[PDB]
């Protein structure tokens, strides 16, 4: 009962999934072949939500892997828990986007999507009652953006009554991978406004910061980042997969943290984050967990949260905790930061508690916030777009796929409007 | 699955190509026999059981340069169907290569190309090595380029051209050759990279500490650079840069598609022990005026876009820092409309070194292909050179004899002139 | 159970035939002695205990070419009853072969044929090798053909004829010979295959890399082709193509029964190592204008039907793909009334190679016999050639002397002319 099939796209998204899946397997106790070796009985009662029980007791991941080139699918098979995945579910093309959303969304992706649109249906049929789809991709390039975007809107025609999650990675100003980020972002966001129910905007610039100072890691890699990001995902859907004193599923969360139709972009956060040095000396108790969580530099979105107010705020705690300890801390925080919470929505807090913790750690906190400080993330992008679009630069790649210069300004306008919605209520 | 077709035109193309081939062989652990004692699938197709033939076509109007390959060590690597040979040479003339002699050979090769091209499934794009100043490398290439837009069109093309020098140039009629062959390059070629021998020579002298270089030392250098373009395809790094992606990134406008390369570090075997190769230092090396592949001035120029490609021991943590530092500096500067101007590639595989090589064995290496207004000034003097030559109808009668009408010259000069202002317009 | 009778007429037929015989011997593991140290039952009959005699009849009006076989290595394979010999030759004349000399020899041979034919039970069909330009190969064949419709009629016939070339032809009076002998071919012969020496020569030069070929190299080539027709009978592949079946498939109308052959791959021993022989490539090779057995133009022509026959390592999975690809291409094109135009054959047995052979040992091989409008244009120039010769009564008196009436010429030219339009009519 209550199943969620997972979708993946892009070079980064796929990688994230690869780690995320592994982590989830570890949490339940699934091995590379698929046979169960775990001891705790409650891992097997909600195994059905993320694993179909196949023949011979070998569980399989309910997933769809998409790409416009075959390069990334090579390393996913050879790595750990690549053998658990079903051969049928891998989808891939021979062309590739080439860091262009125009090629990705119309010409290249629309030929590949019809295979996936048939594959997902089967998955849907398989489970008793599907409650929502998780989606993992990037907005920086053309492959993860153009394809995923194309897909997500066509799901709303067949399944209008289901919740829609999207785990994205938006561009940073300092750590700029590609040149045409402003373009891709500008166009890819447009469709994610009306079609999605919730979106987690992650940024690598913040991740790096988190890594250098807090974890004290001398040589970070993308692997670390993947591990981090996956943790967040694990956190949000913990209440479904395990019992608890106060359970909070996805729909509930959505209802609580999305007050208005067009303002649903969130910012993830994770705690506790401890190095080898801070593992010994940091006293892991609820208050400690709390304070760390609300720090500006501990966020995964590279902004200044304290420029504006949080519209809503929710948290998902794990491991056994006393509720007077838990529920008081939030209140205290609110009291402290009376200038950093919206006044006309009194009592902004939402809490959730799980009995089964992460293996090794005693407690954990996943922070999902909704703020007016997302303006800083978009504003810069808008500016960049303006700078680019003024001289019609890098345009012949997009215009070659049959896109008018008006069609840029149509999405641009929408983006602007969206941005304004935050500054309406700030 | 992925694949790419290499083309080699003229003597220069042939000469360059051999070194590249050797390098490739070294990389994948293949002796000249063609049997290895996967990654290599792009350039090599496995025939039957243990015979690796290259994706290649060598065109030449003489027999001398092609028969050099047939008699040497790499006799076993190629077969006579791949190696095409003319009778009468281009004779350092554009008109001989395109109109008179060019009709007969191209026909033979197109079929061959098709045979090679239809065999592979995942065509990424073409590579065409030549020289602008050369006879065959100008007259045939132009024809060839024209031909290739009919059969393919959208499928990508690249060319690594030997640009002529204002001071050290080894032929008298080179000015003419350049001006004509650039007419076809603007319409057909998607992005052409440019290298000057003079620039290379300086590098060879100063950094490598070999005051007696010949073509074999330059060829090797070039090959590394070439590899650094294709290294993203053949090996799986943490982050990848395909050819299409590169094109999307670096080339902003329809008229401008002439970035220039640079390679670092390039140092002696003894110099590697003392010199601690850091990432930042190597980054800096790419932006130095001394290490540029063309005779140009980065101080006058402004980078619109430039694509970094790291291979060896690299991670993104300090790469970002390096990127930031460059941005912060004001000696390096960009155009107002491009706030974010880099494309960054990474690879795990270290860059190989040739037996008896001038370059030292290193951990890291970089290759920046920068589109800029620095190279805009390079043709201003070329034009001047050309104009003077033309002004008194010098060397014209030969050209006329080969079937070149007088208006052709008018067409090619005016166009060139028009193009020079485009850069200015963009950079205002 | 199945059986077929081979006939060899003239010098050319003899010359061709020897090579074929040798090939056959090689195939079934039989030395010249005729005792093997089943499949072979078709062409060889086992006499008593370990004596394999061929189904053969060599006709010739000279002793020279037949006595070449009697003195050589294959002296043990034949006996004087099989080898018929005249006295006075045809002398490169149709009239000498048919009317004057042809009465005496044919009588002897018909009885012999009967003796051979009644011995075997499962008569598939006849094979008749000759040349149109030859004296004996035209005058006798016509007579012979006429004779064979009386005794058998419905029982099938084939002939592999050496067609004359417009440029490289080794006799002056050839035009006349062709025109006359085609009168009998239209009525009697069920399907005649045509090969031109000039076409072969080019192939020999370009692909095999032997610039000094003689008849022995052509004969070998021909023999392979011949085998590729009969290979379906003697070996049990997954799918089979009998002679009757082939006839049903390829020949649409009563007038048109002149398809042309092609064979691939044909390459040197050194070229086999580099060249990865794929199925698609070999398919392509059959449709190339360079590899055709007759001087023709596939670009002007349209294929009504064409029968592919694969032998070696082949399966239907990629064959289908190959078929589809050709259909998709527009350079190859068909007539409107024929939507599906191929007949596909397969065989497990690999094609053998002769000791000291020019051809390389290969896994796969193909043979396409295509009925087309390309060969319709070939006789337009022949007619022209003939007409000029006739216009001033050149060489006519000799013919007249041998008992040829003047109206015969009129009959044969007009008919030919009429035939040329038939193709046009069909292809409109
Ligand atoms: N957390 C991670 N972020 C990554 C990783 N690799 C890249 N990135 C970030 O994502 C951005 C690039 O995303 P992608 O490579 O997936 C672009 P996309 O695949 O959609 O198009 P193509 O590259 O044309 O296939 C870039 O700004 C990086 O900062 C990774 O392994 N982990
Ligand atoms: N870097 C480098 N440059 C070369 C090499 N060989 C020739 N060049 C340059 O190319 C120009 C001469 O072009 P060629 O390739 O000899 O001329 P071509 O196009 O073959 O025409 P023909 O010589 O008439 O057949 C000169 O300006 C040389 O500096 C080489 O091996 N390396
Ligand atoms: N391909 C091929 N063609 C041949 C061969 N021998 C002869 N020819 C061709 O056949 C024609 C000559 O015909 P012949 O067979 O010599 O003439 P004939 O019918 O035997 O008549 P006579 O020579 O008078 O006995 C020429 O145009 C040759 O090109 C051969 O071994 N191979
Ligand atoms: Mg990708
Ligand atoms: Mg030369
Ligand atoms: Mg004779």
């Amino acid at each position: 009962m209550r199943e969620i099939v997972h979708i993946q796209a892009g070079q980064c998204g796929n990688q994230i999934g690869a780690k995320f899946w592994e982590v989830i397997s570890d949490e339940h106790g699934i091995d590379p072949t698929g046979t169960y070796h775990g001891d705790s009985d409650l891992q097997l009662d909600r195994i059905s939500v993320y694993y179909n029980e196949a023949t011979g007791g070998k569980y399989v991941p309910r997933a769809i892997l998409v790409d416009l080139e075959p390069g990334t699918m090579d390393s996913v098979r050879s790595g750990p828990f690549g053998q658990i995945f079903r051969p049928d579910n891998f989808v891939f093309g021979q062309s590739g986007a080439g860091n262009n959303w125009a090629k990705g969304h119309y010409t290249e992706g629309a030929e590949l999507v019809d295979s996936v649109l048939d594959v997902v249906r089967k998955e849907a049929e398989s489970c008793d009652c599907l409650q929502g789809f998780q989606l993992t991709h990037s907005l920086g390039g053309g492959t993860g953006s153009g394809m995923g975007t194309l897909l997500i809107s066509k799901i709303r025609e067949e399944y209008p009554d289901r919740i829609m999650n999207t785990f994205s990675v938006v561009p940073s100003p300092k750590v700029s991978d590609t040149v045409v980020e402003p373009y891709n972002a500008t166009l890819s966001v447009h469709q994610l406004v009306e079609n999605t129910d919730e979106t987690y905007c992650i940024d690598n610039e913040a991740l790096y910061d988190i890594c250098f100072r807090t974890l004290k890691l001398t040589t970070p890699t993308y692997g670390d980042l993947n591990h981090l990001v996956s943790a967040t995902m694990s956190g949000v859907t913990t209440c479904l997969r395990f019992p608890g004193q106060l359970n909070a599923d996805l729909r509930k969360l959505a209802v609580n943290m999305v007050p208005f139709p067009r303002l649903h972009f969130f910012m993830p956060g994770f705690a506790p984050l401890t190095s080898r040095g801070s593992q010994q000396y940091r006293a892991l108790t609820v208050p400690e967990l709390t304070q760390q969580v609300f720090d500006a530099k501990n966020m995964m979105a590279a902004c200044d949260p304290r420029h504006g107010r949080y519209l809503t705020v929710a948290a998902v705690f794990r491991g056994r905790m006393s509720m007077k300890e838990v529920d008081e801390q939030m209140l205290n925080v609110q009291n402290k930061n009376s200038s950093y919470f919206v006044e006309w929505i009194p009592n902004n807090v939402k809490t959730a508690v799980c009995d089964i913790p992460p293996r090794g750690l005693k407690m954990a906190v996943t922070f999902i916030g909704n703020s007016t400080a997302i303006q800083e993330l978009f504003k810069r992008i808008s500016e960049q777009f303006t700078a680019m679009f003024r001289r019609k630069a890098f345009l012949h790649w997009y215009t070659g796929e049959g896109m008018d210069e008006m069609e840029f300004t149509e999405a641009e306008s929408n983006m602007n409007d969206l941005v304004s919605e935050y500054q309406q209520y700030q | 699955m992925r694949e790419c077709i290499s083309i080699h035109v003229g003597q220069a193309g042939v000469q360059i190509g051999n070194a590249c081939w050797e390098l490739y062989c070294l990389e994948h652990g293949i002796q000249p026999d063609g049997q290895m004692p996967d990654s290599f699938n792009t350039f090599f197709s496995e025939t039957g059981a243990g015979k690796h033939v290259p994706r290649a076509v060598f065109v030449d109007l003489e027999p001398t340069v092609i028969d050099e390959v047939r008699t040497g060590t790499y006799r076993q690597l190629f077969h006579p169907e791949q190696l095409i040979t003319g009778k009468e040479d281009a004779a350092n003339n554009y008109a001989r290569g395109h109109y008179t002699i060019g009709k007969e050979i191209i026909d033979l090769v197109l079929d061959r190309i098709r045979k090679l091209a239809d065999q592979c499934t995942g065509l990424q794009g073409f590579l065409v090595f030549h020289s602008f100043g050369g006879g065959t490398g100008s007259g045939f290439t132009s024809l060839l380029m024209e031909r290739l837009s009919v059969d393919y069109g959208k499928k990508s093309k690249l060319e690594f051209s030997i640009y002529p020098a204002p001071q050290v140039s080894t032929a008298v009629v080179e000015p003419y050759n350049s001006i004509l062959t650039t007419h076809t390059t603007l319409e057909h070629s998607d992005c052409a990279f440019m290298v000057d021998n003079e620039a290379i020579y300086d590098i060879c002298r100063r950094n490598l500490d070999i005051e007696r270089p010949t073509y074999t030392n330059l060829n090797r250098l070039i090959s590394q650079i070439v590899s650094s373009i294709t290294a993203s395809l053949r090996f799986d790094g943490a982050l990848n840069v395909d050819l299409t992606e590169f094109q999307t990134n670096l080339v902003p406008y329809p008229r401008i598609h002439f970035p220039l390369a640079t390679y670092a570090p390039v140092i002696s075997a003894e110099k590697a022990y003392h010199e601690q190769l850091s990432v930042a230092e190597i980054t800096n090396a790419c932006f130095e005026p001394a290490n540029q592949m063309v005779k140009c001035d980065p101080r006058h120029g402004k980078y619109m876009a430039c694509c970094l490609l790291y291979r060896g021991d690299v991670v993104p943590k300090d790469v970002n820092a390096a990127i930031a530092t460059i941005k912060t500096k004001r000696s390096i500067q960009f155009v107002d409309w491009c706030p974010t101007g880099f494309k960054v590639g990474i690879n795990y595989q270290p860059p190989t070194v040739v037996p008896g090589g001038d370059l030292a064995k290193v951990q890291r290496a970089v290759c920046m292909l920068s589109n800029t207004t620095a190279i805009a000034e390079a043709w201003a003097r070329l034009d001047h050179k050309f104009d003077l030559m033309y002004a008194k109808r010098a060397f014209v009668h030969w050209y006329v004899g080969e079937g070149m009408e007088e208006g052709e010259f008018s067409e090619a000069r005016e166009d060139m002139a028009a193009l020079e202002k485009d850069y200015e317009e963009v950079g205002v």
